């Protein structure tokens, strides 16, 4: 998703 | 929103894409001070809504004893982390079992790489490929491999050489934000455009996330769009956590974007005949590049004030 694109995120 | 937060802890980066947001390189010295970071890891960590802290950069396991300092601090309070990484520490499988042991201990529960033909000049095919196979060991941490692309380097061979390494790891390939080096070093021919102007009941935003960036100001996204506006969330040096999201929640900008969606800014624009003197571009990637073009001027943000002005008095 766009508002977390330079960040690592779980599933 | 407050759920969440993120900190950049620097733009400098041991690689130099030629698409990159931040034009991060290994002389790049835009970073808030170390100690102002660990006055904000001690603060999130002790913040009782709070659940996860994510670290971005540049590349945050360039200085790795810092990057596991902040980690330690955080521990006992137990809030989750996330990392993302462009993963050159994979060379070494011994510094590969190193890492993933301190981040199961750490509370690390995901883990994103990005590698693509941007950053292939940089890290080698088998350092990515260490890291995916010895992250099987640790199924509690997700997993995923970002890839940046254009037309012309679509990263239709480097999955290829990544072998089985890929096998259930989470892949996205996603197009170019115009911001950063990929403004200068890649032919806006080779940038996919999937919306246009007149699509704009497609153009909302996604939401709100928190980042404390590495240039000092504090932003309502991580989008790489945002950063290259004028929308902070900073109004003095030692701000609470509390008050960042206070003034997310108050912003009458962001409450607007989020209620009405970007026509309400575009179609303010074309009534004033002001799409050609804002530069807003026909086509774009996504829907954060809308956003960069309407806001990244001081002059562009009160443009609307008195049409904002004009809906707080009418609504509310
Ligand atoms: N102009 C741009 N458009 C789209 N994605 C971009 C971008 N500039 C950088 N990115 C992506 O943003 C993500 C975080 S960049 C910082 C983290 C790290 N150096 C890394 O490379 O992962 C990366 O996946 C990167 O490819
Ligand atoms: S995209 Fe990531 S690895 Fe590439 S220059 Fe930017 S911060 Fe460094
Ligand atoms: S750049 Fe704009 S549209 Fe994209 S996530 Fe951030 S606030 Fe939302």
């Amino acid at each position: 998703k766009e508002n977390r694109w330079i960040l690592g995120s779980g599933h | 929103y407050n759920k969440t937060v993120s900190i950049n802890l620097d733009s400098r980066c041991n690689a130099s894409c030629d698409h990159c947001c931040f034009s991060s390189s290994p002389t790049s010295t835009t970073r808030m001070e170390k100690e102002y970071i660990r006055e904000l890891v001690t603060e999130f960590a002790k913040n009782k809504t709070i659940q996860v802290i994510s670290f971005t950069g540049g590349e945050v396991f360039l200085d790795y004893k810092f990057l596991k300092e902040l980690m330690e601090i955080i521990k006992p309070y137990e809030k989750q982390i996330t990392l993302i990484s462009n993963g050159f520490w994979g060379l070494s499988k011994k510094k590969v079992q190193e890492y993933f042991h301190d981040m199961n201990s750490l509370n690390v529960i995901a883990l994103t790489i990005s590698y693509d033909e941007y950053h292939a000049p940089f890290v080698k095919s088998s350092s990515i490929k260490n890291i995916l196979e010895h992250s099987r060991k640790y199924p509690d941490i997700d997993i995923s491999l970002n890839m940046a692309v254009t037309k012309d380097k679509m990263s239709n061979h480097i999955l290829e050489e990544l072998g089985d390494s890929i096998l259930g790891v989470k892949i996205t390939k996603f197009p170019m934000i115009s911001v950063g080096a990929a403004k200068t070093r890649i032919k806006q021919e080779n940038i996919h455009k999937f919306y246009s102007l007149e699509d704009e009941d497609s153009l909302h935003c996604p939401g709100y996330d928190i980042v404390y960036h590495h240039d000092g100001e504090i932003y309502p996204c991580a989008s790489p769009a945002i950063f290259e506006t004028k929308i902070t969330l900073r109004e003095e040096y030692n701000q609470s956590f509390e008050r960042t999201v206070e003034k997310l929640n108050s912003n009458l900008l962001l409450f607007i974007l989020r209620k009405e969606g970007f026509k309400w800014f575009l179609n303010i624009l074309k009534e004033n005949n002001k799409i050609e003197e804002f530069d807003i571009p026909y086509e774009f990637s996504s829907i954060c590049g809308v956003c960069g073009s309407l806001f990244n001027s001081a002059e562009k943000i009160n443009y609307f004030y008195p049409y904002m002005e004009k809906y707080y008095n009418e609504n509310f």
